[PDB]
């Protein structure tokens, strides 16, 4: 009996390189930062991150690392070119820049490539990027390089692709990052605006509804699962209704709505609270304005 | 310009050949010694000046955005050109403006 | 008012323009007529002005909170010192006077 | 924004000339201030070069490691803050000793070029080259990054017992450095002030550290208009130079008193 | 400098969790994985961008 | 060149350790303190114009009028340290020339720093006071600065005097730290009260005390 | 572990805002309210 | 929402080299192709490409709500057809110096006619400008490479000394206004 | 004679622009050309308000 109305919210842009600097007490320069989200279904996958080490006549070298997701250290850039199908250096200098007379960026870039000199092919890259991924002890040579394969393919970069034999994009993706990072290192061009409109979206009520209706039928699928896993050793058919619950995904909904607390009723911690208000029924100005708030 | 070998695909590294004497430019990854044409290895420019009239585009004319001037060509003397700010980011960039036309796209200042 | 666009502050206006009228002057008065730009200027202004106020009230209660927190048990004896509730003496007379 | 305040002498406020010479001897100017390009040739023979531009200074000049560091120096800069070659090679010497050559151009040549020789060395340089530009101090004290003349009006008696306005230069030092400034030739080593009242509990001691924060204190109140009685801002100033110390109005230094646990514990 | 490290793997042979120490030397370029239960020994060519878990990933292949 | 404001750096710090030792009531001679900078470097100077440090230590016994005022004050000998780095070799010389002479305060002064393996061995010499200053901060008074006013160590039986008028005790009120500049200058010590008189926008004159830990 | 888990139970049922290590929740999801932070916050006791 | 299917086999009708084709050495002159933040391929005549996007984004082909910048200083081509986009309708100004329809407003009075009767002369609302060729939406991004008008009657030059009303900006800045 | 004053004063500011644009402005002690500019105008149009 309640009228509940979503307010929309305003969320960065995905798909984007956003470049900042840090402070002073910091052995970063320059970090670049990109949230990325696949296309169908509009969710956030993972960040990347690119962050340029080396303060101002301080740190020897400023050599640049990037950030995989499920890592649990930096891995420099020359390291993943490398694993990723350019082991030479002319073709990776030749992928991340396009200007041989500048002399400033192939000195920046010259501690990177004497840093990632002992990794001259791929094999080796790729155990030593899985390694760092995450991994238990065990895999062995065999299977580590199949997982650092795989931790490589997906969730690092999804928006791009996600099918086999398609790294010269990734490799072309990686270049430009890097350049656009030297580029603004260098005082070339000015750092991206966190308060630019045209780099943030109003998710409405279409995506934070499909966001809901996915993890509605995420849990729905594991308690029939689960279901099923106790319901076929008696070697009886069942009635297929009487394995959906039809109270989950309603109640969730309801819960969500009324609440408005974005998530699972045990988990209201860390939660996005305050997506759907009460509408304000005093006047008509006040609905007129209610209705278009973000 | 640094350039890199042709066999391994790998940058090169200056070395002194004591027993001629000479610089040459030497791999690292194989064995291949190349003869050096210029003497200087490094250069570090403290108070530089790159980047100021160093990025020129050809389809600069056809941005609406950007103001008009009645300034003479000194190649086709035509009066219809584009003008702006040095594109430096520095905190010290000088604010004289630099004039390109629509023809031979010269750069230009009005000092 | 900062270049917050490419090079200007509002798409009406050309890219390097550091006249008055695109940098925040607002030349009519409120009696005469402000324009859009200045009335965005303006607006503007006195947004930036109300959060720096909404902002600054809640330093300025917690400084005064502190201060009062430091200074709260100070009271003048009967034999003209300062001193606080330890007995130790700050001021050996009120304000040196 | 540190800063501090220098008085020059009577016999120097009233002269412009002197006051230039103690704000040039005072501001602080390194190598890398000065310094406009630097390059690493590889010259085999020492008795001679191959770059045709120091051609006939080394040849009129002359009449260890190939490697050499070129350094060409800006004109303005060098003529703007009165420096010479001599003094600087003087400087690189006296730090350098014998393993490091030094030889300069004369002032008339078209660009101030500065070789350098050591008597795997390739990193080597670029160590030596870091070191120098991080290290090579030519002049100044060393915090006072940039120096202004100001003018300022003081109310004097005049001789007949008047009181007139007296127009004298003092300087505003960026930075802290009180201990060095003081000492410095030609500053009026009892009137200076320090907008920093660390640096001043630790120079001068609690009593001139409790006038500064007065002082800025009133300066705070007074520059909005506002005035505060001076029982207020004393009582204020003492209470935080009691324990001997600067006594911060947070819980470090409030929560360390011999008071009473329920009232230490109620902040 | 030699750095020595205790790591809190498990030993191949005595199954004994957290008792291999890793000692590396960067100026040869060596690596030592130490028990300190059996009493083993396992020598490696490491790197400059080595790690205790990259030795005890090529133990774990050597083994196998 | 430099050897001249080297000079001249010496010569005021000789000129601020001899207005220490005047204002703690040491006996000092008007010619001594009057010495001007041209007798200074014809008397210390060599023939190539490097001082001796040896040359510039003294002794001064105190006042009548101190000694009335205060019956702890003995002989001060000065003594200029000659080496830059000092050491546990000449520590150990200067603690025996010390115990040897019977001296009762030796301030001494190091020219660039002091490790702290000697800064140790300077408790070790009770009951004789030994104190160490820098020489950079000798350089310029710091007592005759505007925003420093005088201090005047008080005496025993005034000190008494005015922890009865005021019916307090030791630690009721206001320290100072052994380690100030101040404290330093007069040689301070744990248990002495000094008192202030200083300048008031409100009444003209105010005197304040402070006690040293 | 029954020792662990009663001097975890003693330890949170004075102090919830043990770092290092998860809080103990209720059967609703919000932390359970431990007597420390009955004392502190600005509806506590003291303050409140 | 409108996916990006479409786009790509436009730009690859029209003429856009792929990923596998391109060299520093050899293209150190052509301008990205960016559609929704991956990058796509690289062209050697950018001007062309955009005139023929903008065409068909204003003919009705493509639709209305897919943005188009084009990055001059920095040599890029962004299409943009995510879901979110803060846009706003603005009148089509004729800037093509190929016909006597520059420096006015595309819509005339036609227009205004067809909205008040509701029909063609041989339903006709708000989509049927949008599809026409006078109005077309912009967002926070594309307007950075436009210049846009306050009032219309600002297209024109004029020809006062009114005490009561407001000033006018002289805007004495740039020679001539595009 | 407001409009006149504010004529002025953009003839004034169009005149410190031009002085900055061709090296010809006088540098503020401590402070930079763009900064000496934008305090130039600023002060320039507080005057004239
Ligand atoms: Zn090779
Ligand atoms: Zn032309
Ligand atoms: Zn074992």
């Amino acid at each position: 009996g309640s009228e509940k109305v979503l307010i929309a919210q305003e969320r960065s842009a995905a798909n984007i390189v956003q470049v900042f600097k840090k402070a002073a007490p910091s052995p970063i320069s320059h970090v670049a930062e990109i949230r990325s989200a696949l296309e169908k279904g509009s969710r956030l996958i993972s960040t990347m991150q690119i962050k340029l080490y080396g303060r101002e006549d301080k740190g020897t070298g400023r050599t640049i690392k990037a950030t995989l997701p499920y890592v649990k250290q930096d891995i420099p850039i020359v390291i993943v070119f490398r694993a990723l199908g350019v082991v030479p250096d002319g073709e990776i200098l030749q992928h991340i820049c396009y200007d041989e007379n500048d002399w400033q960026m192939l000195e920046m870039l010259k501690p990177c490539i004497e840093e990632g000199f002992v990794i001259q092919d791929k094999e080796v890259a790729l155990d030593f990027i899985g390694r760092r991924g995450s991994a238990a002890l065990g895999i062995r040579r065999e299977k580590r390089i199949q997982y650092a394969k795989d931790i490589l393919q997906k969730e690092l970069l999804p928006h791009i692709t996600q099918e086999e034999g398609f790294e010269t994009r990734k490799t072309f993706f990686l270049g430009y990052m890097v350049n656009r990072l030297l580029l603004c290192a260098l005082e070339r061009k000015d750092q991206d605006d966190r308060d630019h409109f045209g780099k943030k979206r109003l998710d409405l009520a279409g995506p934070l509804l499909a966001n809901l209706f996915r993890i509605l039928f995420r849990k729905l699928t594991r308690e029939i699962y689960r279901y099923m896993q106790r319901c076929i050793e008696t070697d009886r058919d069942f009635n297929l209704n009487l394995a959906v619950k039809s109270t989950t995904i309603t109640s969730g909904l309801k819960y969500s709505l009324a609440t408005g607390n974005w998530g699972e009723q045990k988990k209201a911690m860390s939660s996005r609270a305050g997506v759907s208000q009460v509408l304000n029924r005093y006047t008509y100005s006040s609905t007129l304005s209610h209705l278009r708030r973000t | 310009s640094f350039r890199f070998c042709l066999e391994c695909n790998n940058m090169l590294y200056p070395k002194e050949d004591k027993e001629n004497q000479r610089l040459l430019y030497s791999c690292r990854n194989c064995d291949y010694t190349e003869l050096a044409e210029d003497p200087k290895v490094y250069r570090h420019e403290l108070i530089t000046n790159i980047g100021e009239t160093a990025g020129i585009v050809d389809d600069i004319g056809q941005d609406p955005t950007l103001p008009r001037s009645d300034k003479e060509c000194p190649e086709c003397h035509s009066r219809d050109c584009v003008f702006f700010q040095s594109q430096q980011r520095r905190k010290d960039t000088n604010m004289t403006l630099f004039y390109v036309c629509l023809n031979c796209k010269k750069t230009f200042r009005d000092e | 008012i900062a270049f917050g666009f490419a090079d200007r502050s509002l798409p009406h206006f050309t890219k390097d323009d550091f006249s008055p009228e695109s940098k925040g002057f607002v030349e009519n008065s409120y009696l005469r007529g402000l324009t859009p730009q200045e009335f965005f200027f303006h607006a503007m202004a006195g947004r930036e002005g109300l959060i720096d106020t909404a902002v600054k009230t809640a330093e300025t209660g917690y400084i005064q909170r502190r201060l009062v927190k430091a200074l709260e048990d100070i009271m003048v004896h009967y034999d003209g010192t300062t001193r606080n509730s330890l007995g130790d003496i700050i001021q050996f007379l009120y304000g040196e006077d | 924004t540190p800063a501090l305040t220098v008085y020059l002498d009577r016999e120097i406020a009233l002269d412009i000339e002197k006051a230039k010479v103690i704000q040039s001897s005072i501001e602080y100017t390194t190598l890398k201030n000065v310094t406009s390009a630097t390059e690493i040739y590889y010259d085999p023979d020492p008795t001679s070069t191959v770059i045709e531009e120091d051609f006939d200074t080394v040849e009129a000049y002359f009449s260890q490691s190939p490697w050499l560091l070129r350094l060409e120096l800006d004109r303005a800069r060098m003529l703007d803050k009165q420096l010479t070659m001599n003094q600087v090679a003087d400087k690189i010497s006296e730090v350098f000793s014998d393993d490091l050559f030094v030889m300069w151009s004369e002032d008339n040549a078209d660009k101030l070029i500065i070789r350098c020789r050591v008597i795997e060395e390739d990193q080597m340089l670029k160590r030596i080259e870091a070191h120098m530009l991080d290290l090579i101090a030519l002049r100044g004290i060393p915090g006072i990054s940039k120096v202004y003349m100001v003018k300022h009006k003081v109310s004097v008696p005049d001789e007949s017992g008047e009181y007139k306005n007296e127009e004298l230069w003092a300087l505003e030092t960026d930075g802290i450095n009180l201990a060095e400034v003081m000492a410095v030739p030609g500053v009026d080593s009892s009137r200076t002030y320090s907008n920093s009242f660390v640096e001043i509990l630790s120079v001068l001691g609690i009593e001139a550290t409790r006038s500064s924060l007065y002082k800025e204190i009133l300066n705070v109140i007074a520059f909005d208009g506002s005035y505060v009685n001076y029982r207020h801002m004393a009582l204020l100033v003492d209470v935080m130079t009691s324990r001997g110390y600067l006594m911060a109005i947070t819980r470090h230094g409030i929560n360390r008193a011999d008071t009473g646990a329920l009232m230490r514990c109620s902040f | 400098i030699k750095q020595k490290l205790e790591t809190q793997f498990t030993c191949l042979f005595c199954n004994h969790d957290n008792s291999v120490v890793c000692t590396l030397d960067k100026k040869n370029s060596i690596g030592l994985l130490e028990c300190k239960k059996c009493n083993l020994s396992f020598q490696a060519p490491i790197n400059s961008l080595s790690q205790p878990i990259d030795i005890y990933s090529d133990w774990i292949d050597a083994c196998e | 060149e430099d050897n001249n404001r080297i000079i001249s750096r010496l010569w005021r710090s000789f000129r601020t350790v001899k207005e220490m030792a005047a204002d703690r009531g040491y006996f000092i001679s008007q010619e001594e303190m009057d010495q001007s900078l041209e007798e200074f470097r014809s008397k210390i100077c060599d023939s190539m114009g490097n001082p001796q440090r040896k040359l510039m230590s003294f002794l001064a016994n105190p006042t009548p009028e101190a000694l009335e005022k205060y019956s702890d004050l003995g002989t001060l000998w000065v003594e200029f340290c000659d080496e830059p780095s000092v050491g546990i070799k000449t520590m150990r010389n200067f603690c025996l020339r010390i115990q040897e002479k019977n001296f009762s305060t030796g301030i001494f002064i190091y020219q660039n720093n002091i490790t702290p393996s000697a800064n140790k061995m300077i408790p070790t010499v009770s009951p004789a006071i030994i104190e160490t200053f820098q020489e950079s901060d000798l350089v310029v008074n710091i007592t005759h600065h505007e925003l420093v006013p005088k201090h005047i160590r008080l005496s025993d039986g005034e000190k008494s005097q005015l922890l009865q008028r005021y019916k307090l005790k030791e630690s009721q009120l206001p320290r100072i730290q052994r380690e100030d500049p101040v404290a330093r200058y007069l040689g301070l010590k744990r248990g002495q009260v000094v008192k202030i008189i200083r300048r008031s926008e409100t009444s003209g004159r105010y005197a304040s005390y402070r006690i040293c830990l | 572990e029954v020792e662990q888990l009663l001097q975890f139970h003693v330890a949170t049922y004075m102090d919830n805002d043990i770092a290092g290590q998860p809080q103990a929740l209720q059967k609703s999801g919000r932390p359970v309210k431990a007597i420390r932070a009955r004392l502190k916050g600005k509806e506590g006791r003291l303050r409140g | 929402g409108s996916p990006s299917e479409p786009i790509i086999n436009f730009l690859e009708e029209w003429g856009m080299e792929p990923l596998e084709d391109y060299d520093p050495a050899q293209h150190t002159k052509s301008t990205r192709i960016f559609v929704n933040g991956v990058w796509t391929g690289i062209h050697r005549d950018p001007s062309m490409l955009v005139s023929t996007m903008r065409d068909l984004r204003r003919s009705g082909a493509i639709s209305p709500e897919v943005s188009i910048i084009r990055d001059i200083r920095e040599r890029e081509f962004k299409i943009f057809t995510d879901v979110g986009r803060v846009y706003r309708p603005l009148f089509i100004v004729e800037d093509d110096e190929s016909k006597d329809n520059k420096g006015e407003l595309r819509i005339t009075k036609e227009h205004i006619r067809k909205i008040q009767q509701g029909y063609d002369d041989d339903v006709y609302g708000w989509s049927s400008l949008v599809t026409s060729g006078v109005i077309e939406y912009v967002d926070g991004e594309e307007e950075e490479t436009i210049m846009i008008a306050m009032t219309p009657e600002d297209l024109q030059t004029r020809s006062l000394n009114d005490t009561a009303k407001r000033i006018k900006p002289e805007m004495s800045t740039s020679s001539h206004h595009t | 004679e407001i409009t006149h004053a504010i004529s002025s004063a953009k003839e004034q500011v169009q005149e410190i622009i031009y002085k900055a644009q061709h090296n010809e402005l006088e540098l503020k002690p401590g402070m930079t050309l763009r900064e000496s500019f934008e305090g130039e105008v600023s002060r320039t149009l507080n005057d004239a308000r």
